[PDB]
């Protein structure tokens, strides 16, 4: 069963390198190539390039050489890395592989990576207190992207809405996570949100109460 | 490069309708490859040698097409169809996708439900107030809403975030937050959002007083 999983830094400065690492898995990387996509968040795909079985590799000419792609086969991982970083860099990149054909069939999760001179911040986490009730948190001011919230560990997921993060205009992310609920429940099911932000290693959980 | 363009880039399909949309390359290409993707997600090849479907795709799918121009079409909309879908090309260095097909399913109208958010007291003690205006599963996308501040408009001080389209019932939910300093906030007593909707015969208030 082929897998592709990428692991990278969420966070990286202007004109430093990046580098990417995919473990592999299910196949030979002396008999199969591998490949890197790239997304800007909120836009289209990007085909980086491609390291085959013998080594050889093509890359995307636009990137001015600035990409290097290199594997070891002994520990089943092909490395990504790209110098010099501008802001245009920042996106999820993702590692995959082609099945029958030329078509790409099988992608890795994809990391997302931040291109900023910005620093990390972990987010403060305020409650929206509340037949039908909302309530909610409010995750604000937190940096780089993405925060994962859940409510109840995951045992509450209808009525759930995550709103996509915003920039405000101090250079910071904030999103909000609601849920409907019934009135009825209020004073008997206790609610919590469970707020993640790894590249600040916050994790947050937080009873909304009625007011 | 070979060059891909999409069309149409958005386009509203109501359920059971045909829907195609179509690809078109600069240069000639062997084969034209589809792949959708839902709320920034892994891409999922759907569509690979021009017509033959990946497992798991449903028979309603199909494309086909030669040379430069290439069409996927979908004979009944479903709501699971809700995506972006991608066109890619392999046959010629550097490897190319379109800019995407966004693909929304046209409905039937349904109201919001409105509720309204004061500060948490945390907040407050920090220096700022977000006060919450949230919109629950309406349709179609298109909405005003509007801060009252003590009966005065608001301008240029809210920044609105909408969710992708529900999965099930194939709705939007919207928040909108109006940010300032604890100071401004508390001189002004009451606060207001005014919801206009197709689905509204009246325009519809939501409000509090600090306090």
């Amino acid at each position: 069963q082929v897998q592709l999983k990428e692991s990278g830094p969420g966070l990286v400065a202007p004109s430093q390198s990046l580098s990417i690492t995919c473990t592999v898995s299910g196949f030979s990387l002396n008999s199969y190539g591998v490949s890197w996509v790239r997304q800007p968040p909120g836009k289209g795909l990007e085909w980086l390039g491609v390291i085959w079985g013998d080594g050889s590799t093509n890359y995307h000419s636009a990137l001015m050489s600035r990409l290097r792609i290199s594997k070891d086969n002994s520990k089943r991982q092909v490395f990504l890395k790209l110098n010099s970083l501008q802001t245009d860099d920042t996106a999820t990149y993702y590692c995959t592989k082609p099945g029958s054909g030329y078509a790409f069939a099988y992608w890795g999760q994809g990391t997302l990576v931040t291109v900023s001179s910005a620093s990390t911040k972990g987010p403060s986490v305020f409650p929206l207190a509340p037949g039908t009730a909302a309530l909610g948190c409010l995750v604000k001011d937190y940096f780089p992207e993405p925060v994962t919230v859940s409510w109840n560990s995951g045992a509450l997921t209808s009525g759930v809405h995550t709103f996509p993060a915003v920039l405000q205009s101090s250079g910071l992310y904030s999103l909000s996570s609601v849920v409907t609920v019934p009135s009825s429940s209020l004073g008997t099911q206790t609610y919590i949100c469970n707020v993640n932000h790894k590249p600040s290693n916050t994790k947050v959980d937080k009873k909304v109460e009625p007011a | 490069e070979n060059v891909l363009t999409q069309s149409p880039a958005i386009m509203s399909a109501s359920p059971g309708e045909k829907v195609t949309m179509t690809c078109s390359a600069s240069s000639s290409v062997n084969y034209m490859h589809w792949y959708q993707q839902k709320s920034s997600t892994s891409p999922k090849l759907w569509i690979y040698d021009t017509s033959k479907l990946a497992s798991g795709v449903p028979g309603r799918f199909s494309g086909s097409g030669s040379g430069n121009s290439y069409s996927l079409t979908i004979r009944t909309m479903e709501a699971e169809d809700v995506a972006t879908y991608f066109c890619f090309q392999a046959s010629g260095y550097p490897l190319t996708f379109g800019g995407g097909t966004k693909l929304e399913l046209k409905r039937t109208v349904a109201a919001p439900s409105v509720f309204i958010f004061p500060p948490s007291d945390e907040q407050l003690k920090s220096g700022t107030a977000s006060v919450v205006c949230l919109l629950n599963n309406f349709y179609p996308r298109e909405a005003k809403v509007q801060w009252k501040v003590d009966n005065a408009l608001q301008s240029g001080n809210s920044q609105e975030s909408v969710t992708e389209q529900d999965s099930k019932d194939s709705t939007y939910s919207l928040s909108s937050t109006l940010t300032l300093s604890k100071a401004d906030y508390e001189k002004h007593k009451v606060y207001a959002c005014e919801v206009t909707h197709q689905g509204l015969s009246s325009p519809v208030t939501k409000s509090f007083n600090r306090g």
